[PDB]
C-alpha cells in the first residue's frame, strides 16, 4: 500500500525533513 | 462510642501523638455540622410518638398476614414490643444526630442484631419497612442539611439489616 | 471512650429517654464554645515540648534530690521515662480538653497509674507537682496566645484546670 | 568506526577484507560490552565530570575567567562548560565505534578556524579536556580507565 | 504589533533561550534543580505492584478498648490469618470472639485459637504442601518469608515429631512474635522494611509471597496449593548441615 | 495514600516548587465541588447493600451458568465469597471518590487482583460484567437521590464511572 | 500522607467499612477550613523569597559566631545550603495548609529529622529561631483563621525539632 | 471434607502421629454405621422427586401470601428455583449420610448460607419449614437407624437455619 | 556461620580428614596477628560514627544530585535510610575483620542487596561509591591509630579492603 | 549489666544450656585483661579532679560565647552542673574499666541520652569536646594496654553522643 513510499525514512546521504523529533536542550542546565 | 471526636482522639493515641491541625480541622467538621443534626434530633424527637405508630402500621399494612392469629403480629403483647422496637431505633437515630456519629447505633442496635433476630424469629424485611415509613414522612418534618442527615442515619440502619 | 454528647446520652438511654430539652441546649452551648475549645487545646499542642520542658526546669529545681544518685529522675534512663511520663499525662489532658469530658484520662492513663509508681518506687508526690507546673504553664499558654479573638476563656481554663487536678489527685 | 576505517580501506583498493582487517573486527566486537559499560558510566556522571574539568580548569587559568579572558562572566563560562560537555559526548562516542571518524568530523576538523573566530585560547580548550580525563578515569576500573584515556588524550592532541 | 511580536516570548517550538548581548529572568537555584533519574518517594514502594499499604501500623487493644475498636481488631486478625478470603458469619470462631470481648484472651492468644481453628487446617494445611503450609504460617503469623533452608527443617520435624498445635505454638511463644508483636498487636506484614538481624534475600521472599491486596493464599487456584519461594532461591542464604 | 490535593503536592515536590497557581485554583475548584462529592459518596454509602444486591441478581440473570454445579458463583460458600468481592469493591470506589483520586482503589484493591482470580480459576469477564452493573446502578443513586439541592453533578458522575470503569478494565 | 481525607478513608478500610456520616462530617471539615488555609497558603507562597532570606540571617544574628571562619555559617556552600534548608521547610509548610495535614512535613521532613541532623553537625536551635522568627513576620502578612492554620504548622515543626 | 475418616487422619497429622487403636476404633464406627446411612441415602434418593415437590408446595400452603403476585413464591422462576434449592438440601443430606459426616452440608450449604440469603431475601423459615415437611414424611420411607440417621441430617439443616 | 578456623575445619571434614599440618600453621599464623587484628577492628569501631559522616560528605559533595528533589537521598527520610545501610556496611566488614572471613558479610548483607536496590531505585553506582569511601577513611584509621604499638598492618589494611571491596563489586 | 561474664552467662541461659568451653574461654578474656583495665580505672580515679576541671574548661575555651551572660556556660550553677556532667562520664568510663565490658556506660548515661539532652538543650558537641580533651591528656597518664582501654570507653562515649 503504502509500504512502497515508507523505506522513504531513510532519506537521502543525509537529507532529513525537518526537525529530529526531542532534541536535548541543554543550555539551561549549563 | 464512635463519634468524630472519638475517632480522632483514638487516632492520636495509637500513635502517641498530641492532637494537631488534621484530628483539630476533622472536629471543627462534627462542630459546624451539630446545628443540622440537631434540628434534625428535635423534630424526630418531639414527633417520635405518631413516627412509631405510622411505622408499626405500615408494618402490618405491608405483611397483612402478621395481623392474623397464630402470628407475630398478633396480641397486645407482640404489637406492644413492635412498637418499642421501633421506638428504640428512632431513639438511637437521635443518638447518633447529637452525638456526630454512628457510635450509638453500632453499639445498642447494630452490634449482635442478627443474631438475636434470627433466635428470635424476627425478619429484618419487618424493620426495614418501619423505617422506610419513617423515611418517607420524615421528607416533610425536615428539610436541607438536616433531612440530609435524618436520611444518613435512617438509611445506615436499612443497611445495617440487608 | 466518652466525649461530653456520648456522656449525655449514655444517662438518657439510662432512663429509657430522648435527650432532655435540659441536656440538649446544654450540649447546642458545647457546640457554641467549641471555636474557643479548639484554640484551647491547640495552645498545648503548639507548646508541648516547652510546657513539658519548662515544668521538668521547675520540678527538679525545687527537688534536687531527683537528679542525685539514689533519686528517681537518675541516670539518664529515668530521666528520659520522667519526661516520657510528663508527655504522656499532658497528652491526655489535651484528649480530655478536645472531647469535653475525663473518661479517656482516667480509662486510658490515670486507672492503676499510682499502684504502678509505687511498686517502682517512683514518688508519687513528686509525680503530682510536676502534673501541677504543666498545668500552671499549659494554662498560661491557653491564655495568652498568638492572634487569637479577644474573648473570655476562663470557663475551658477551668475545665482544663481540673482535668490537670484529677491526674493530681489521683496519683499524689 | 573499526569497521568503516577497515571497509573503506579494502573498497579503495579494490578488495576484501585482510585477514588482519578481519582479526581487528573480531577483537574489537568482543570489547563490544566492555566499551558499552565505559560510556554508561561516564554518560551517568557526566555533570559531576563536566565540573570537576571545569574548577581544575579555572585554578590552573584563572585569567580565561578574568577581565580580558575568553570565558570571563557567568554566561561566558556557562557557554564554557557547555563545550566540555560537548567534547565528553563525542568522547563516548569514539569509545564505543573504537576510532576517531566520528569524533573528528563533528569536532575536531574545523575546530581551529572556530575558535580562532571566537578568539578563544585552543590550549586552555586542551586543558580543559585533561581536566575531564583525570575526572572521568577515577570513575573506571584500570583498565577501563586507559581504554578510555587514549580517546581523550585524541582530542588534547587534535587541538594543537 | 510591536508588543505583540517583541513584548511576548511568543511559541517557538518550545523552547528559549540564553545568548548574545542576551539574557531572561526567571532566577535559579543550585541544588533546586530536581534530578532527573527523577522522582518521588512512594513511588518506591507504590511502583512494583504497590506494596504501598505496608509499611504497617499496628492495631491494637489500648487497654480501655472500645466495641468499635474491638470489632476491628477481629477484622484485622481475620484478614491478616486468611488474606482477603471470604470467610461466612458461620464459620467464624465466635467462642473465641466472645472471649476476647470478654477480656479474657489477649490479642496472641486469639491468634492462637484461630489458627489452630479447623478452619485453618481445612484451607492451608489439608490443601498444600508441608513446606508451603510452613512459607504461609511464616507469613500469617510472623509478617514474614524465612531467613535459611534451616528453618524450614526445624519446623518439619517439630511438625513430625509432635504434630500440628505445637507446631502453631512453635511460632507464637518465638521470642520473635514477642519482641515485635507483644501481646495485644494483630500480625501485620513486615519484609518491606530493614528489620535488624534479617537476611537481605527475606525482602525479595516477603515480595514473592505477598502478591498485593488483591491476592488469594486462597486454595482453589486449579492448580490449587503450591510453593513460590524456590528452594533454589531459598539455599543462597545459609544452607547448612543443621 | 493520595487525594486530590496530596497529588498536587508530590507533582510540586519533583519540581523542587512551591504549588503553580495554575494546580491552585484546580484544587480551589475541587473545594468548590466538596458539597456535591459528599452527596455523591453519600449516595453510594447509603445503597451500598442495595447496589451489590441489584448488580447480583442482575449478573445471575445473564450468567445462569455461575449459578449452576461447576459454575463459579456455586455452591453457597463461593457465593459470599462473590458477594463479598462486589462489596469490597464498591467499597474502594467509594474511597477514591472521596479522595479525588484512583490511588486508593489501584494500590489496596486493584493491585494483583486479576493474577488472584485467574489463579482461582475465577472468570474475570463476569467479574467485569458484575462491576459494570454496579456502576450503572451506583451512579443511579447518584443522578436521583433524597431531597438534595437540583444542580449538575456530571463532572462527579464522569469521575465515578472512571473508577468503575478503571475496576473493570483492571480485572477483564 | 497525613490529611483528613486520607486519615477517615484509613480508618473506614480498616474496619471493612464504608464511609459513614462520622466520616463525611470529619472530610467537611478540611473542606470548610481550605479558604484559611489556601489563603496562609498563597501568602507565605509569594514572601517565601523574602522570608527564607530573614530566617537565615536571624540564625547568624541569634548565633553570630556561626559566621566566623572554620564555622558553619561560613562560605557560600554553607550560606547556601540553609536558605535551601528553610526554603524546604516553608514550602513543606504551604504543602501541609493546602493538603489539610501534617503529611507532607511528616512524610519528608519529621521522619528521620534527628538521624541526619546528627550526622551532619546540625543544631534544630538554628532551625527553631529561623521557624520563631518566620512566625514573628507572618503575623503581619496574615490575621484571623490563615493566622492560626500558618502558626499550627510552623509550631508543629518547632516541636518537632524538640 | 469432614467425615470421620478425614477428622481422626487430620487429627494424627497435626500431631505428627501415625494412626493408632483410637484412630482406627472411630473408623470402625463409621464402617460400622454405612449400611444404615445407605440405606437412608438410597431411600431419599429415588423419592427425591416427590420430597421436593412436597416441600415446595408445603412452603406455599404454610405462607399463602407467597403465590400472590409480586411476591417471591410467585411465576415460573421463583417457584424453579425454590425446587432446585430444595433439591440441593436433599442433594447434600444424602452425600452427608453417604460420606459419613456433616462435611458436604458444612462446604457446599452451610459455609455463606446466611450471607446470601440475607442478600437475595431469602427467609429461612421457608427452608426450617420445607425441612420440616421433608422430615415428617421420611417418617414412613424408613424405620430403625436409617430413620435416625435421615433424621440426624434434616435436623442439621434446620438448625444451621436458626 | 564461619570464621578462618572454621572454614578450615569444614574443609578438613569434606576430606574426611584431621587438620593438615598445612592448615594448623595457617592458622597458628592467624593467632599470631590477632592483637593487631583486634586493633584494626578496634580502629573501625572507635570512629564508626566518623567514617560513616566523612564518607557521606564527600559522596553528596560529588553527587549533588541525590541531595536535589527527584534523588534518592532526598528528604530526609531517604538520607536517614541512605545513612543507615552505609552503617549496616561497615558493621558487616567489622564483623569480617574480627572472624577472619568473609561469610558473615555475604550471607547477611551482601546477599539479594543489589536485586533489593534495583526494586527500590536506589543508584547501585552511588552506593558502590558510598562503600569505596568508607573503606579509604577506615583504613585510614587502621593505619594511623592512638598509641598502638609500631609495626607492619598492610596484610590486615588488605584483608579489609578485600571486605569493602566485596561488598562494592556484589552492589555496583 | 553487660559484662563478658554477664554475656556468656546470657547466651547460656537462652538455650538453657550449661556453660561450656567456648563460654568460659570468653570468661578468661576478661580476667587476662583485667590487670590493663584497672590500671586505667586507677589513673583516670585519681586524676578525675584535674581531668574534670581540664574538660570543662575546653568546653568554654572550644565555644567561647556559652561564658557570655545570658548563655548557658554562665553563673555558677551552670558551671557546677557542667562538672558534675563530666564527672558522671568519668565515674562510668573507670566504671566500664572495672567491670570488663560497655554496661555502666550503656545503662546510667547512654539509654536515654538524647532524649534528655534534646529536653534541656544540651548540645552534644559539647560533650564531645570534653571527652576528646580527656583523651589528649589520657595520652601521658597511661601507655600500652591502659590506654588502648581508656581510649576504647572514651571512643565509645563520644560515638554514643553522634
Ligand atoms: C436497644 C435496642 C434493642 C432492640 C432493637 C431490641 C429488639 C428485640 N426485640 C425483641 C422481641 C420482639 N420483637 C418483636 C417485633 C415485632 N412484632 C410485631 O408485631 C412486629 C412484626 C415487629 C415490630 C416491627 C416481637 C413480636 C417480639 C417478641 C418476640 C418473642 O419473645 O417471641 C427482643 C427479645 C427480648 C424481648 O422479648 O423483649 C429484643 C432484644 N432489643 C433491644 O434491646
Ligand atoms: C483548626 C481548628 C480550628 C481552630 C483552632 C479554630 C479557631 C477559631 N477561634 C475562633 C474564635 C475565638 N477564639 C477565642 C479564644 C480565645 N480568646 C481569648 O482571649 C483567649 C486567649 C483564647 C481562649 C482559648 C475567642 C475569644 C474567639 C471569639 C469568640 C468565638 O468565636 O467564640 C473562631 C471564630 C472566628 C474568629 O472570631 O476568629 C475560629 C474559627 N477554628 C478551627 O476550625
Ligand atoms: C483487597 C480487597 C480484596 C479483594 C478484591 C479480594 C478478592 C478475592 N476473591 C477471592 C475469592 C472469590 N471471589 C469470587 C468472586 C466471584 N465469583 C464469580 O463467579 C463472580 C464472577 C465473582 C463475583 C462477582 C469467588 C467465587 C471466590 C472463591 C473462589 C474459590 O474459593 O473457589 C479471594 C481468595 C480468598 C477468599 O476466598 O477469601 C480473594 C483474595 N480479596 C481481597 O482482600
Ligand atoms: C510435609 C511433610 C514433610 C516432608 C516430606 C519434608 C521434607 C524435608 N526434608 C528436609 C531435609 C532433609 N531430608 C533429608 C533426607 C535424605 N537424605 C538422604 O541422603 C536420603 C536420600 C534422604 C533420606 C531417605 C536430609 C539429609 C535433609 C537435610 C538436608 C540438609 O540440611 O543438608 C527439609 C528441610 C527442612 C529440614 O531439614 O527440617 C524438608 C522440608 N518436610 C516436611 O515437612
Ligand atoms: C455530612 C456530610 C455532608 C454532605 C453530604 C453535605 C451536602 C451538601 N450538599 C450541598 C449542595 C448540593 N448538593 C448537590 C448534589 C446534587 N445535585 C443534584 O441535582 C444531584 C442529584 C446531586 C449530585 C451529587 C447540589 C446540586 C447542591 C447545590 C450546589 C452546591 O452547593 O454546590 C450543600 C450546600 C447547602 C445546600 O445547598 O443544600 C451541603 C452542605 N454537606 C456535608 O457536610
Ligand atoms: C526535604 C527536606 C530536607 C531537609 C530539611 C534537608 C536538610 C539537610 N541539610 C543538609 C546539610 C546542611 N545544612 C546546613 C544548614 C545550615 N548552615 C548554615 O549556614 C546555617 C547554620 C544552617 C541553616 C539554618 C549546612 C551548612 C549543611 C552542609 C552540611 C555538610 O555537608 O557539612 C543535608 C545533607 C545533604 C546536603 O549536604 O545537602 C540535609 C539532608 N534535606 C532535605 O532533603
Ligand atoms: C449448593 C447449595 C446452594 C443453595 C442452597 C443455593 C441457594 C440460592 N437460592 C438462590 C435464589 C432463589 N431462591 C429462591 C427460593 C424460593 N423461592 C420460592 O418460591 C420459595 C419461597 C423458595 C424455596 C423454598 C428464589 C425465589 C430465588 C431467586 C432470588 C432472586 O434472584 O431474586 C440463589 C441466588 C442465585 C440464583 O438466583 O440462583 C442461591 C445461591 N445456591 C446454592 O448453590
Ligand atoms: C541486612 C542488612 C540490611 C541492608 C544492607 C538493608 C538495605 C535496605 N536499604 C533500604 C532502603 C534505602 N537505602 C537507601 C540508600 C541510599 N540511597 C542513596 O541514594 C545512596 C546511594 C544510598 C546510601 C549510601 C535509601 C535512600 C533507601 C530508601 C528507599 C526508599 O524508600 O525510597 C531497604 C528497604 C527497607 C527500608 O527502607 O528500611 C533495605 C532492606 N536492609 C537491611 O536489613
Ligand atoms: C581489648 C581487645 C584487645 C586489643 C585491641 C589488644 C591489642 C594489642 N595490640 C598489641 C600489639 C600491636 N598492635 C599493633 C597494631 C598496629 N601497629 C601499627 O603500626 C598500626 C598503626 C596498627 C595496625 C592494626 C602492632 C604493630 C603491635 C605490636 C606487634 C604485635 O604484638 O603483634 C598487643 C601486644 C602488646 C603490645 O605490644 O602493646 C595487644 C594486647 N589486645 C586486646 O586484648
Ligand atoms: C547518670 C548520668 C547522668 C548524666 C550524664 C546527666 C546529664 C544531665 N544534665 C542535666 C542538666 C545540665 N547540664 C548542663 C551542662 C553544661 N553546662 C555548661 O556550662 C556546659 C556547657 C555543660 C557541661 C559540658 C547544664 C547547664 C544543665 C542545666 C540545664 C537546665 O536545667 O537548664 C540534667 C537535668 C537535671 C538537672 O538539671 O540536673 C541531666 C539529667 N544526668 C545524669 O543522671
Amino acid at each position: 500500500p503504502t509500504a512502497g513510499l515508507e523505506p522513504f525514512v531513510r532519506m537521502s546521504r543525509m537529507i532529513r525533513s525537518g526537525v529530529p523529533e526531542d532534541r536535548e536542550e541543554p543550555d539551561e542546565l549549563w | 462510642m464512635k463519634t468524630v471526636i472519638t475517632e480522632v482522639i483514638a487516632s492520636a493515641d495509637s500513635q502517641g501523638r498530641f492532637l494537631n491541625n488534621t484530628e483539630l480541622q476533622a472536629a471543627n467538621g462534627r462542630f459546624q455540622r451539630a446545628t443540622a443534626s440537631m434540628e434534625a434530633a428535635r423534630a424526630l424527637t418531639s414527633n417520635a410518638d405518631s413516627l412509631v405508630k405510622g411505622a408499626v402500621q405500615e408494618v402490618y399494612n405491608k405483611f397483612p398476614y402478621l395481623t392474623q392469629p397464630g402470628q407475630m403480629g398478633y396480641g397486645d403483647t407482640n404489637q406492644a414490643k413492635c412498637a418499642r422496637d421501633i421506638s428504640h431505633y428512632l431513639r438511637f437515630i437521635t443518638y447518633s444526630l447529637v452525638a456526630g456519629g454512628t457510635g450509638p447505633l453500632d453499639d445498642y442496635i447494630v452490634a449482635g442484631l442478627r443474631e438475636v433476630n434470627r433466635t428470635f424469629n424476627l425478619s429484618p424485611s419487618w424493620y426495614i419497612e418501619a423505617l422506610k415509613h419513617i423515611k418517607g414522612k420524615v421528607g416533610s418534618q425536615l428539610s436541607g442539611q438536616p433531612l440530609t442527615e435524618a436520611n444518613a442515619y435512617i438509611d445506615y440502619c436499612i443497611n445495617a439489616l440487608s | 471512650m466518652q466525649d461530653a454528647f456520648t456522656k449525655a446520652i449514655v444517662a438518657a438511654d439510662l432512663r429509657g429517654s430522648f435527650l432532655s430539652e435540659q441536656e440538649l441546649n446544654q450540649l447546642t452551648n458545647l457546640v457554641k464554645e467549641s471555636n474557643k475549645r479548639l484554640d484551647a487545646v491547640n495552645a498545648i499542642t503548639g507548646n508541648a515540648a516547652e510546657i513539658i520542658s519548662d515544668a521538668a526546669h521547675k520540678l527538679f529545681a525545687e527537688q534536687t534530690d531527683l537528679i542525685r544518685p539514689g533519686g528517681n529522675a537518675y541516670p539518664n534512663r529515668r530521666m528520659a521515662a520522667c519526661l516520657r511520663d510528663m508527655e504522656i499525662i499532658l497528652r491526655y489532658v489535651s484528649y480530655a480538653l478536645l472531647a469535653g469530658d475525663a473518661s479517656v484520662l482516667e480509662d486510658r492513663c490515670l486507672n492503676g497509674l499510682k499502684e504502678t509508681y509505687v511498686a517502682l518506687g517512683t514518688p508519687t508526690r513528686s509525680v503530682a507537682r510536676a502534673v501541677q507546673l504543666m498545668k500552671e504553664t499549659a494554662i498560661g499558654y491557653v491564655n495568652s496566645p498568638s492572634g487569637v479573638t479577644r474573648g473570655d476563656c476562663s470557663a475551658l481554663v477551668n475545665e482544663a484546670a481540673t482535668y490537670f487536678d484529677k491526674a493530681a489527685a489521683s496519683i499524689a | 568506526s573499526v569497521l568503516t576505517k577497515a571497509i573503506v580501506n579494502a573498497d579503495a583498493e579494490a578488495r576484501y577484507l585482510s585477514p588482519g582487517e578481519l582479526d581487528r573486527i573480531k577483537s574489537f566486537v568482543a570489547s563490544g560490552e566492555r566499551r558499552l559499560r565505559i560510556a554508561q558510566t561516564l554518560t551517568e556522571a557526566r555533570e559531576r565530570i563536566v565540573k570537576q574539568a571545569g574548577d581544575q580548569l579555572f585554578q590552573i587559568r584563572p585569567d580565561v575567567v578574568s577581565p580580558g579572558g575568553n570565558a570571563y562572566g557567568e554566561k561566558m563560562t556557562a557557554l564554557c562548560l557547555r563545550d566540555l560537555d560537548y567534547y565528553l559526548r563525542l568522547v563516548t562516542y569514539g569509545i564505543v565505534a573504537g576510532d576517531v571518524t566520528p569524533i573528528e568530523e563533528i569536532g575536531i576538523i574545523g575546530v581551529k578556524e572556530m575558535y580562532n573566530s571566537l578568539q578563544t585560547p585552543i590550549p586552555a580548550v586542551a586543558e580543559g579536556v585533561r581536566a575531564m580525563k583525570n575526572v572521568a578515569t577515577s570513575l573506571l576500573s584500570g583498565d577501563d580507565a586507559a581504554e578510555a584515556g587514549f580517546y581523550f588524550d585524541y582530542l588534547v592532541g587534535a587541538m594543537q | 504589533a510591536r508588543e505583540l511580536t517583541v513584548t511576548p516570548v511568543s511559541a517557538r517550538r518550545t523552547t528559549s533561550p540564553t545568548a548574545p548581548t542576551a539574557p531572561a529572568m526567571p532566577l535559579a537555584g543550585y541544588y533546586s534543580r530536581p534530578a532527573p533519574r527523577a522522582t518521588a518517594d512512594g513511588d518506591a514502594q507504590t511502583k512494583l505492584g504497590i506494596t504501598a499499604v505496608a509499611p504497617a501500623q499496628a492495631v491494637e487493644l489500648r487497654p480501655n478498648f472500645g466495641e468499635t475498636e474491638l470489632q476491628a481488631v477481629i477484622r484485622a486478625t481475620y484478614k491478616q490469618l486468611f488474606g482477603n478470603t471470604y470467610i461466612l458469619e458461620a464459620d467464624r470462631v465466635v467462642q473465641a470472639e466472645s472471649l476476647l470481648r470478654n477480656g479474657s484472651i489477649n490479642v496472641r492468644e486469639f491468634v492462637r485459637l484461630l489458627a489452630k481453628s479447623e478452619l485453618y487446617k481445612e484451607r492451608f494445611f489439608h490443601c498444600t504442601s508441608n513446606n508451603r503450609f510452613i512459607e504461609l504460617t511464616f507469613k500469617h503469623l510472623l509478617g514474614r518469608a524465612p531467613y535459611n533452608q534451616s528453618e524450614f527443617v526445624e519446623h518439619l520435624d517439630r511438625y513430625q515429631k509432635s504434630g500440628y498445635d505445637a507446631e502453631i505454638d512453635s511460632y507464637i511463644d518465638s521470642d520473635e512474635y514477642r519482641r515485635v508483636f507483644g501481646e495485644n498487636t494483630v500480625p501485620y506484614f513486615r519484609g518491606f522494611k530493614y528489620q535488624t538481624g534479617q537476611a537481605a534475600g527475606v525482602f525479595e521472599r516477603t515480595l514473592k509471597l505477598y502478591g498485593g491486596d488483591a491476592d488469594s493464599d486462597t486454595n482453589r487456584n486449579r492448580q490449587g496449593q503450591l510453593r513460590q519461594v524456590d528452594p533454589q532461591e531459598l539455599l543462597r542464604s545459609g544452607r547448612g548441615i543443621v
